[PDB]
Order: structure tokens, then sequence, then C-alpha cells
């Protein structure tokens, strides 16, 4: 799995749901770099 | 070569990366199934991965993209979840372990809602959930996202149907 030619990633915009934001991809792992590590709880709704 | 540096919760810098995660929960049309169910978090920790070499890699690739489009690396800060996260953050992103075809073929990704990154920390649509009690919805036990820094140069824009 590679870029689409012309291209250094994809954008996965969601065309239904006008709330959901946008996923995206790389494929060369020195595109990124993970900068922050957090760890967290969800949390029970009250 | 990745240290670990905690950030205390008044550090402005602490502050602003929790804003980012707590500000991009979305519902998600499994009702939770995945990532459970909840519509914040309560941030435990957050660490600055500090490694010298992944960043000398990244930068020189940012650099190679920039060259490519315009002067523009179009450089994103992102969520990312999945059961790979202690090792990413020792080896960095490796494309060769991201070979399973989600949505958007293979390849790694990334969020801009912190809940969607959160439906993938124990595995494809929530695995088993947690280790300790199989739990999706677990509210015990301790999960953790990684925020990145993303080069996307000239992305391929691709509507999805969701
Ligand atoms: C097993 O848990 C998974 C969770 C999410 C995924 C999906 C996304 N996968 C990725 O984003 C991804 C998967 C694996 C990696 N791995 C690495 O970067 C990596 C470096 C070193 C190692 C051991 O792994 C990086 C990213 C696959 C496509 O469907 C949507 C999500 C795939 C698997
Ligand atoms: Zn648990």
């Amino acid at each position: 799995a590679h870029s689409p030619p012309g291209h250094h990633s994809v954008t996965g915009r969601p065309s239904v749901n006008g709330l959901a934001l946008a996923e995206y991809v790389i494929y060369r792992g020195e595109q990124a770099y993970p900068e922050y590590l957090i760890t967290y709880q969800i949390m029970r709704p009250e | 070569g990745t240290i670990l540096i905690d950030l205390s919760p008044d550090d402005k810098e602490f502050q602003s990366v929790e804003e980012e995660m707590q500000s991009t929960v979305r519902e998600h049309r499994d009702g939770g199934h995945a990532g459970g169910i909840f519509n914040r978090y309560n941030i435990l920790k957050i660490q600055k991965v500090c490694n010298k070499k992944l960043w000398e890699r990244y930068t020189h690739r940012r650099k190679e993209v920039s060259e490519e489009n315009h002067n523009h690396a179009n450089e994103r800060m992102l969520f990312h979840g999945s059961p790979f996260v202690n090792a990413i953050i020792h080896k960095g992103f490796d494309e060769r372990h991201a070979y399973i075809g989600g949505m958007f073929g293979a390849g790694i990704y990334f969020a801009e809602n912190s809940s969607k990154s959160n439906q993938y920390v124990y595995g494809i649509g929530g695995g088993t959930g947690c280790p300790v009690h199989k739990d999706r919805s677990c509210y015990i036990c301790h999960r953790q996202l990684l925020f990145c820094r993303v080069t996307l140069g000239k992305s391929f824009l691709q509507f999805s149907a969701m």
C-alpha cells in the first residue's frame, strides 16, 4: 500500500455524517512523529 | 532512544493537548460498541515523547514532502489509537506493520476525533475491550492515545460514505 500517485497521504472525509471530522492515512512511518503520549480513562456519563 | 517527559497539569502544553482531546469527542454510530460510552475523558498523564532520531527522520521527510508541494508540508496534529502505541513510541511508526485494510486501505491511520482513535486502542472494532475486564467500555482501565505531528503533503481527498 502506497499513496495515490502524486499525493503524500489520503484524507478520509465523511460525506454523510456532518458532525464527524476527518481521518487520514499515511504510507511512510517518517511522515509522522508521536509527540504526546496521553494516558486516560473514558468517563461514565452522569 | 525514546524518553518520556511527564508534563504537569498547569503546564500550558498539558492544557492545550487535553483541550484538543476533550473537545474532539463525538458520538459514534455504533452507540459506543467499539470505544465505549462517554462524553469526556479523565486525563491521567501526558508525556512528551522525545527521540532525537525519530525527530530527525520526521523533519528530513517533512522537508522532502514540502519541496514537492510548493513549500507546504501540510503539517497537522492528529490522534492515533491502536494496540501498537507502546512499540511506536520506541521504534516510531512503521508502515510495514500497518498492513490491514481499513476504510482507506492499508496504512497508518490518524483521526481528528480523539473518540475515533479511542475506538481502536484495544484493536479493530475495540477488539475484546480491556485486557483485565474484556470490556470495551471499561471505565477503570487506563488507555493510551498518541497526539502526533503528521505531514500530509498533497493529500488525496477521499469522500467516504460515513
Ligand atoms: C490490532 O489493532 C488495530 C487497530 C487499528 C487498525 C487500523 C489502523 N492501523 C493503523 O493505524 C496502524 C497499525 C499498525 C501500526 N504499526 C506501527 O506503526 C508499528 C510500528 C512498530 C510496530 C510493531 O508497529 C501503525 C498504524 C487498520 C485499518 O482499519 C482501521 C484501523 C489495525 C489494527
Ligand atoms: Zn478494564
